[PDB]
């Protein structure tokens, strides 16, 4: 990241200090949908259990 | 054994390496059918 002439694309490139390596405005994105499938192996002894 | 996100994958190798994909399985894993052959997971 170096002088681009007084331009931030901090916003937009991926930020290092984080897992995932992904933008903040992404980050929101990510965050304010809302999904079901949080994952995809749900086992026989979770239905079962609860 | 080989654990995947998509499941767990029975009578396949894994291998470190990386080519492109042939036969797709899910969650980033494919499959081919490779080089005394035998079916390798990627
Ligand atoms: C804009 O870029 C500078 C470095 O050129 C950085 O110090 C600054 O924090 C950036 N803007 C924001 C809001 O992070």
């Amino acid at each position: 990241i170096k002088d681009f002439g007084g331009f931030n694309f901090s916003q937009i490139l991926p930020d290092p200090s984080k897992p995932s390596k992904r933008s903040p405005i992404e980050d929101l994105l990510f965050n304010k949908v809302t999904l079901a499938d949080a994952g995809f192996i749900k086992q026989y002894g979770d239905c079962l259990g609860d | 054994v080989f654990q995947t996100r998509a499941g767990c994958l029975i009578g396949a190798e894994h291998v470190n390496n990386s080519y492109e994909c042939d036969i797709p399985i899910g969650a980033g894993i494919c499959a081919s059918y490779q080089t005394s052959q035998s079916i390798i997971a990627y």
